[PDB]
């Protein structure tokens, strides 16, 4: 077919425009890079000249970036059997999120003032309700996996990096005077879809990369359609990401609260759930390694998820050290009688044998390093 | 009978138990293991009971003799027997905790376990997932039970259908004393109808399900709705709305208040016209906003169509329709040219209401979605007379 | 009485407003035939004396705004509406024409912007059809659902139009004046109103330039000018009243977004013009290239050995300045290309002062000051204005989610284009109501023409931007969704849906794909599908898989278990439809079961290999739940495969236990048919489970353990028992009148060939002596009975046909591999 | 079933033959008083052509009996208009129908 491909001269005009419109928006409208984010949240941000009165009316009507925010904690709240999909939440989500980060030797001076520029930005937004609003819609969500609730977790750990405390003490505090269960068993929910190492997965995409499919109207080169094998991976760490944040700093009121609701209900242990999600990663990963262990070595897709495997165990092992640090005796001892243990032997047995076979090749020694890491 | 059962009844009033110690004073200390207790079902005001004829069983308050209805929580199946724990006049100290706590529940005059009944095969099929619960001697490893919280609004509510279902099976089975009995010139020959406690009962219950107001902030609106929601499926799954449809059809097969007159008396009669009114205001009340609760129309709808007649009630049962074309999508797909014509004679009979209008206007359209059926007969039956 | 009088009569103020809401509510949502009636009750005089009186009350005055709109617009409108979304662009002379910034002097890199909506623009539009409203006209003979659809009712739109934009005019100059009597009783009553009315033709594209021209210098008179009068964005407005001027800015930006769409298109038109003749020129040399060059020729003839898509790939790779090399296009048509660039990053205002001297500094500002001005209270207004000042700070963000429902097309098909677009507009129109006989015939004929439409084949993509997968199925399962347990009625439709999205899959692999998307879908309302016959949601399923390694091997366990699942159930129950119709009550259904097992016979086999991705999952499936073998091997308690069929054959030749015993119903159910074909389905689907050949003598131990399970399944005899059966051959007798088998309701070939397939597969034929044991029983009076048949009478019979089916893709073929 | 009674003499020459199209302004209404549909709302004059059972067959007789310019009354029975199935929304069933009809021209 390559010998008798039609040239692009020989292709009706019509055709050839709808050809050109795709390549045009992938090499020219997507590559352009425009940042409106700050530019927009701080045209929001600003009360429009009405400081020519300066009365009792000093309860200070909220500013257009606060009345945004408003909004959304307004359908959050909306009584729904289940979350909506919205677009206009997650493209403002995504602004909001970006306009808080906008980031060999950094001196002393000049570190801090990337935190403080760093906590000025996460203060345009917690002081405006924002903080509240990721909250409402993780609760929202109840437990489904989707677009909505990526975006929020973006947003909160976006307002959350570096362990902002301000941020967590309003966080903590809306939580135990409203005492609702949806927020943790919207978590928990969530914890329990995140996926795993799937060899079965992994089986059918190399019969499928093998039969080299191609289109109709032209052919495409081996169509990279969406991964199969920790689809979900990216969600998988900032969804760990953002409940470490949570006890970033060594904040001991929410590594409590985590473990126990005292005024809820009902009581979900998050440390708990952590783990359990541990074991049945470090299962899939030893699965993965008696794939390979009669194989001599590793192929190239079989390191990549390999990689990715361990950057979502890097963070859970990070969380759970944020649970514990302080430290926070009640986690160490929920930690001590959990299944930690047996996922701990677990992956001492694995990165035995995978370091003695990666070692074996100096082809895979980047994966190596990712592996002693990891340990 | 008791059963194991799981799904929807894990929110619902009729799994909800009250622990009762065997004392009065400090009955609500904290719980210890191998304590007697009784345990009463809330909504039906039974208690938990070993018969020797049906094994386990739930009894009612004449039959729970201190033998039957002894239970206690144990943390293993070990046959301790050390000592009969003397109880203390206090608090006490705390054993049992809500969610984490495994307890076995065993009788204390048999020693026998609760444990389910291994469901014979072949019943899969039928889709029942509910193991029946019996007393065993030796049980299974998995018979230990947690115990969680029940909210407040939820333990209150179940107590309301408890007394609520007593007071109106009590007024329906009154009715019936009379039903084909006239009094002739003389007494009604049977107990005084509770017309004073219905009355009450029935306005504490419109009180107890009144929509919130609007003039709330968005947050607390939203709490009180879903709260509203909640309490309204509680009774509705207790069978409380067909026990106000009961009363409202043996109320509706007397004309007026002088032909009620004939059978329950001029002192029961003059109370008549204000029960009807009522069952209906709380009828609505039940339904109203509720999808799940006015879906239930969607097989008995000329009972509601029937009444639009009825000179007594004629604006309760109006919203009573109202409430349930709203909300359920299903009614309007069963709407015949006859209930059209019925509700189109409603503005013949009882003049220019604006509110039968927005009945009609709720026919064409619901959730975004027209009924041409229901707009053709609306206009075939209501525009060309031009009257 | 005068109607004016109602504004001190409140009690029939209310019940007229609420009469007006009945007269919107039942010709709501295209019911253009009640639309028609309501003109006999409220003319056309009527409603235009309305609009002009300034003494009727606040909610007459909406009310009969809104009765207009809804009686003549509301369906034009809102299929328009649908249309907007989309940009199908001919090439033709008029698009060539296009371009981002009007002729002017003001820059090289961006001149000043033109005024929105004002241009020309060539995106197909459908146009509105309307019919005049008689009432004198002789009624149709045509019987109901019959009937063509009815058209809205036809009322002057250039007259409409000219009011409406006097009647704004003349609103902006009262609210200028602050009369303590607005019309109406309030602003909100005096302009939205009039708003909606102007919104709903702006929509319908009934304005034309100088009239979009006068709505902008009502909007803004100092932004829009081309080269009290107060604009409406300066008045104070309330918040309903600002609500609707959020509609009327989204317009405007939507023209924007379809100005860049179109000129986009434009360029598109005029640059591959220059690739193709300069890529023809250069192919031209490039032929001549031995004479000074070497082996490298492949690396600069690699472009004319690749893929057109990525042959225009390479073309377009010269933006980062370090890809100058691989594209070998020269640099003054590589101006071009970066010139538009630059002015389209410009036209949205990325790069290149009170005054805003744009839309998109206008409805920025105007957001931001409506904000900081007071608590906005309606959260549709705060949604509406968040949206609209979202898509101004991100121009080229909404510009790249525009494009995928962008699509160029000839201009020769043109016409065969806007006939899809009309039928597709009908389809779109079915989602907003409740199913019934008229519409019922509506989709029909809908999908018919589609159907019929070359456009709909030559231009898959342009049918899966259009959503038109999504729509057909969206309508098909509202049906299927009421009364998913009881009876499904109209049944036509489901399979007129069906059908057509299987013809939808077999276009392209795309188009397959797209459907594919939606399997878990089709399953979950593929339960009660089995009532009805011929194209079904199941059978859709089984179309988005057939022959497509890659969507087989993506298949989730979840739909492999959900079918499953429902197969089990179908052999544990009978059928509720056929006990409704006095069929005798075995314990389970072979009718429903057989339409899953040729589901999963589709999900295993592909190309004429078995997946053994998918053939071990539903092995293992089927295990777990043994009741999917139906009551035969059951293990305890019952009967062989070979009694099975033996007890169907007595069943068939047996009334009142093979049927009701009252095609008579025309397609008439046999129980012992049924029975034999469940489980020729059961053997063809566990046949083609097996594992290759070449996986069995590899030594996996995966292939010879499923291996194993199937023969354990299935024993050897009990197939052989099966092709030995005896099948009813058409004989002669009573007359000469041939005595035939009912195919429907007899022991077929077809049951036999399901069995060589699993003896071939499973077992296979290794030895001489059990060749010929197979033969002189089971095959060699098969053959004989086909070469007996090959007379005059009985060549045509159906029993002949179906014998030479069987022997030519069963049997000899199976005789030729044991040849040696 | 049609009665034309004479509102306003036309010219009494010249009336309409098959095949040609009449433009009439007509105001119908029910016998009982009440209007039901009037070209001069519409401010649009009707055209139909006869012989081709554009409209009701009441219309048929009652317009060739009139002459350019006349205004007339038809009065149409059910039998010879819509008659028992009606025409839902707009005329009951078993209506009688009284039009106003002035015949404007003819082309």
């Amino acid at each position: 077919a390559c010998f008798r491909m039609t040239p692009l001269y020989n292709l009706p005009t019509h055709r050839a425009c709808n050809m050109f419109l795709e390549s045009y928006k992938a090499a020219w409208i997507l590559t352009e890079d425009h940042s409106f984010e700050d530019r927009m949240i701080d045209d929001l941000s600003k009360a429009g000249e009405q400081e020519e009165e300066e009365e009792e009316v000093e309860e200070k009507k909220p500013d257009p970036l606060h009345q945004l925010v408003l909004h959304f904690s307004r359908t959050a709240l909306t009584e729904k059997s289940k979350l909506d999909e919205d677009y206009l939440y997650m493209a403002y989500a995504d602004i909001m999120a970006k306009s808080c980060h906008l980031e060999v030797e950094v001196s002393f001076e000049e570190k801090e003032m990337e935190k403080q520029r760093l906590l000025y930005q996460q203060s345009r937004l917690h002081t405006r309700g924002a903080a509240e609003m990721v909250l409402q819609m993780i609760s929202a969500c109840k437990g489904e996996t989707g677009a909505m609730v990526s975006s929020t977790l973006k947003l909160g750990i976006s307002i959350l990096n570096g362990g902002n405390a301000e941020v967590q003490q309003k966080m903590l505090d809306y939580l135990k005077d409203k005492k609702e269960v949806g927020f943790f068993q919207s978590i928990q929910a969530l914890m329990q879809t995140c996926s795993v190492l799937d060899l079965n997965a992994f089986e059918r995409q190399n019969k499928a990369e093998g039969l080299g499919m191609v289109n109709e109207d032209g052919t495409v080169i081996n169509r990279q359609n969406g991964e199969k094998v920790m689809a979900d991976d990216e969600f998988t760490q900032d969804l760990f990401r953002f409940l470490q944040l949570l006890c970033e700093g060594h904040n001991n009121d929410f590594q409590n609260y985590l473990r126990t609701q005292t005024g809820n209900t009902t009581t979900i242990n998050i440390i708990i759930c952590t783990v359990d999600y541990l074991l049945r990663l470090q299962e899939s990963i030893s699965d993965f390694y008696w794939y390979y262990s009669g194989k001599d070595v590793i192929e190239e897709q079989g390191k990549r998820n390999f990689s990715k495997a361990m950057s979502v165990a890097k963070q859970v092992f990070n969380s759970l050290t944020e649970y514990i640090q302080g430290p926070c005796t009640g986690n160490q001892q929920s930690l001590a009688h959990s299944r930690l243990w047996d996922a701990v032997v677990g992956f001492l047995h694995v990165f035995a044998h995978m370091m003695m076979k990666l070692a074996q090749d100096s082809s895979q020694i980047e994966l190596l390093k990712e592996l002693l890491d990891l340990q | 009978l008791v059963y194991y059962e799981g799904g929807a009844v894990c929110t619902h009033a009729r799994s909800l138990w009250r622990l009762e110690p065997l004392r009065i004073s400090w009955s609500g200390s904290h719980l210890r293991w191998g304590q007697p207790l009784r345990i009463r079902h809330v909504t039906t005001g039974r208690y938990l009971a070993l018969t020797e004829d049906q094994g386990l069983v739930v009894v009612d308050a004449c039959k729970a003799h201190t033998k039957a209805t002894s239970f206690c929580f144990r943390v293993s199946k070990e046959k301790l027997d050390t000592a009969p724990k003397r109880d203390v006049e206090g608090m006490g100290p705390p054993e049992i905790k809500y969610g984490e706590s495994l307890c076995f529940v065993q009788h204390v005059a048999s020693g026998l376990w609760l444990t389910y009944a291994a469901p014979d095969p072949k019943a899969l099929r039928l889709g029942v997932l509910k193991k029946k619960a019996i007393l065993h001697q030796e049980g299974h490893m998995d018979d230990a039970l947690f115990l969680t919280r029940c909210q407040q609004e939820e333990s209150q509510a179940a107590r309301m259908i408890h007394s609520t279902a007593g007071l109106y099976n009590q007024f329906i089975k009154g009715l019936d004393s009379f039903s084909g009995k006239p009094r002739g010139s003389g007494p009604p020959a049977g107990p005084a109808l509770p017309i004073e406690a219905v009355i009450l009962s029935l306005q504490d219950l419109i009180g107890y399900f009144e929509p919130p107001s609007e003039e709330l902030q968005h947050e607390e609106k939203q709490s009180k709705l879903r709260s509203l929601r909640n309490r309204q499926s509680l009774f509705q799954e207790e069978g409380m709305l067909s026990l106000v449809l009961n009363c409202i059809d043996r109320l509706n097969v007397y004309t007026t208040a002088a032909h009620f007159a004939e059978y329950a008396g001029e002192e029961a009669a003059e109370s008549w016209k204000e029960i009807v009114n009522l069952l209906y205001e709380l009828l609505a009340s039940l339904i109203r906003g509720n999808r799940a609760n006015c879906a239930l129309f969607s097989t008995n709808l000329d009972w509601v169509v029937s009444k639009l007649d009825r000179l007594e009630a004629s604006s309760g049962i109006l919203e009573v329709l109202y409430c349930v074309l709203i909300e359920s999508p299903e009614v309007l797909n069963i709407i015949q040219e006859n209930h059209i014509k019925s509700i189109i004679s409603l503005l013949d009979k009882h003049g220019r209401n604006h509110k039968v209008l927005d009945v009609l206007c709720s026919l064409c359209v619901c959730n975004g979605v027209a009924v041409r059926s229901n707009q053709d007969l609306i206009t075939e039956n209501l525009l060309p007379g031009r009257e | 009485m005068d109607i004016l009088e109602l504004s001190e009569r409140l009690d029939l103020q209310r019940f007229h407003s609420h009469t007006l809401r009945l007269y919107r509510a039942v010709c709501a949502l295209g019911n253009n035939r009640v639309a028609h009636a309501l003109c006999s009750h409220v003319d056309q005089a009527q409603l235009l004396h309305a609009l002009e009186d300034a003494h009727l009350p606040g909610p007459l005055r909406a009310g009969y705004y809104d009765l207009l709109i809804s009686i003549h617009l509301e369906s034009a409108c809102r299929s328009r509406r649908s249309m907007l979304s989309e940009y199908i662009v001919p090439l033709t002379p008029e698009t060539r024409a296009i371009t981002l910034f009007p002729p002017g002097r003001k820059g090289g890199n961006a001149r000043r912007h033109g005024l929105p909506g004002v241009g020309v623009t060539t995106s197909l539009r459908p146009p509105h059809h309307f019919s005049p409203p008689c009432f004198v006209a002789a009624l149709p003979a045509a019987g109901v659902a019959e009937a063509p659809a009815r058209l809205s009712p036809a009322i002057p739109l250039e007259a409409l139009r000219d009011k409406a934009l006097r009647m704004l005019g003349e609103a902006v100059r009262d609210g200028g004046q602050h009369a303590r009597d607005p019309v109406g009783g309030s602003v909100e009553f005096q302009f939205v109103p009039v708003l909606k009315l102007v919104s709903t033709l702006l929509v319908m594209g009934i304005f034309g330039d100088e009239d979009v021209k006068q709505i902008l210098k009502m909007i803004e008179p100092e932004v829009f000018t081309e080269e009290l009068e107060e604009g409406l964005l300066q008045m104070k407005l309330p918040e309903s009243v600002k609500l609707q001027m959020c509609n009327l800015l989204e317009y405007f930006c939507d023209q924007e977004l379809q100005h860049r769409v179109e000129s986009l298109a434009a360029f598109a038109e005029r640059y591959v013009d220059k690739l193709q003749a300069n890529q023809r020129s250069r192919y031209a040399l490039l032929m001549r290239a031995f004479t000074m060059s070497a082996a490298e020729t492949a690396r600069r003839t690699r472009e004319f050995r690749s893929p057109p898509q990525e042959q225009i790939n390479m073309l377009l790779h010269f933006k980062d300045e370090a890809d100058e090399e691989d594209c070998p296009l020269p640099e003054d048509i590589r101006q071009d290309l970066q010139d538009f660039h630059q002015d389209l990053l410009a036209h949205c205002g990325i790069q290149l002062e009170k005054k805003p001297q744009s839309l998109q500094e206008l409805v920025s500002h105007m957001v931001v000051r409506w904000a900081q001005e007071d608590y906005v209270q309606s959260p549709e207004l705060v949604r509406a204005m968040f949206s609209l000042l979202h898509r101004q700070y991100d121009g080229l963000g909404e510009l790249l989610r525009a494009l995928p429902r962008a699509y160029t097309i000839s201009p020769s098909s043109v016409e065969d284009t806007m006939s899809l677009l009309e039928c597709l507009g009908q389809i779109r129109s079915l989602l907003i109501v409740q199913m019934g006989p008229q519409e019922e015939n509506l989709m029909i004929q809908s999908i018919g023409n589609i159907m019929n439409n070359k456009v709909f084949y030559q231009h898959p993509n342009l049918m899966r931007a259009l959503g038109m997968h999504e729509t057909v199925m969206e309508v098909m399962v509202n049906v299927l969704g009421g009364g998913e347990t009881k009876e499904i009625r109209f049944p036509k439709m489901v399979t007129s849906c069906c059908r057509f999205l299987c013809y939808f899959c077999r276009i392209s692999r795309q188009n397959q794909r797209s459907m594919f998307d939606h399997l878990s879908y089709l399953l979950e309302n593929s339960g009660i599908g089995l009532g009805m016959q011929g194209s079904t949601p199941l059978d859709v399923a089984a179309a988005s898989v057939i022959d497509n390694n890659e969507l087989a091997l993506a298949l989730q366990e979840q739909d492999l278990e959900k079918v499953v699942s429902y197969l089990a159930g179908c052999g544990l129950q009978s059928c509720p439809m056929l006990l409704a119709k006095g069929y005798p009550d075995i314990g389970w259904n072979p009718c429903g079961g057989e339409r899953y097992l040729d589901f999963l016979r589709f999900a295993v086999f592909v190309n004429g290999e078995s997946v053994e991705e998918n053939a071990n999952v539903v092995v293992r499936l089927l295990i777990r739940k043994p009741e999917c073998f139906g009551p035969a091997l059951r293990g305890e308690g019952g009967s062989g495969l070979l009694a099975a069929i033996e007890e169907a054959i007595r069943i068939s030749e047996d009334p009142a236990r093979d049927g009701p015993g009252v095609p008579p119903e025309e397609n008439r159910v046999h129980l012992g048919h049924a029975i034999m074909s469940f489980y020729a389905a059961l053997i063809d689907l566990l046949g083609r489970c097996a594992p290759e050949m070449h996986l069995i003598q590899a030594g996996k131990g995966e292939a010879l353990r499923i291996r194993a399970i199937l023969r354990s399944l299935v024993p050897l005899d009990d197939l052989v028992g099966i092709i030995s059966l005896p099948l009813q051959i058409p004989t002669l007798g009573k007359d000469g009148a041939l005595v035939q088998p009912k195919m429907s309701a007899s022991f077929v070939p077809d049951h036999k060939a399901s069995m060589v397939l699993f003896l071939d597969r499973v077992y296979g034929i290794e030895n001489q002596d059990f060749l010929l044991h197979v033969l002189d029983v089971g095959f060699l009076p098969d053959m004989r009975a086909a070469a007996s048949l090959d007379t005059a009478t009985f060549s045509t019979t159906e029993m002949a046909l179906a014998l030479n089916r069987y022997l030519c893709l069963a049997v000899l073929p199976l005789i030729t591999k044991c040849a040696p | 079933g049609v009665q034309v009674e004479t509102i306003s003499p036309g010219d009494g020459r010249t009336f309409p033959k098959r095949g040609q199209t009449c433009v009439v302004h007509y105001t119908g209404m029910l016998e009982d008083g009440k209007k039901f549909d009037s070209s001069r709302d519409r401010n649009k004059p009707f055209k139909f052509m006869l012989g081709k059972q554009e409209v009701i067959r009441g219309w048929e007789e009652g317009v060739a009996q009139m002459s350019v310019g006349q205004r007339a009354k038809l009065t149409i029975s059910p039998d010879y208009a819509y008659g028992a199935t009606g025409h839902p929304g707009i005329i009951p069933p078993h209506a009688t129908l009284v039009f106003d009809v002035e015949l404007l021209k003819l082309e």
